[PDB]
């Protein structure tokens, strides 16, 4: 059929709501991304941590 | 919390205890104690979505 | 419905910060006006002990 794309495997746990899945969503499960930043310099790894 | 102009409670053990229970985890209490004069305000968020 | 297309949730638990604020119990701006008008006596069975 043609390549076989990678499948992969991250542990989350269990009793998460669906609902996060029901959208167009972030696998890590917060939402990370320069482009949600303000203006300060450390607000890029402060949207991540 | 935000406002202030209530007459809080007696006992200042208990009195600080709510006030530790409603805004430690939450989107809208203040991050300095609040200014007895003018106007709280809110903690700058990461992101905006 | 949030505004893309969420199933969001919203409960009692949300309702904790307007009414573990202890403004509730702000009585006396009612009893010190409620005795304006001069008002009748009901039974007193239940009022006196």
């Amino acid at each position: 059929h043609g390549q076989d794309a990678v499948c992969e495997f991250i542990a989350t746990p269990v009793s998460t709501d669906v609902n996060y899945f029901r959208r167009p969503c972030n696998p890590r499960g917060r939402a990370a991304g320069g482009v949600y930043a303000g203006d300060k310099e450390g607000d890029v790894t402060a949207l991540m941590y | 919390y935000l406002g202030r102009g209530a007459p809080p409670l007696l006992d200042n053990a208990a009195a600080v205890y709510l006030r530790n229970a409603v805004v430690a985890g939450n989107r809208l209490g203040p991050a300095q104690p609040v200014p007895v004069f003018g106007c709280a305000q809110v903690p700058r968020r990461a992101g905006m979505d | 419905w949030g505004k893309d297309r969420q199933v969001l949730r919203l409960s009692l638990e949300h309702a904790i910060g307007t009414v573990c604020h202890p403004s509730l119990m702000n009585v006396d701006a009612a009893v010190g006006g409620l005795n304006r008008d001069p008002v009748e006596a009901a039974n007193p069975y239940g009022a006196y002990v």
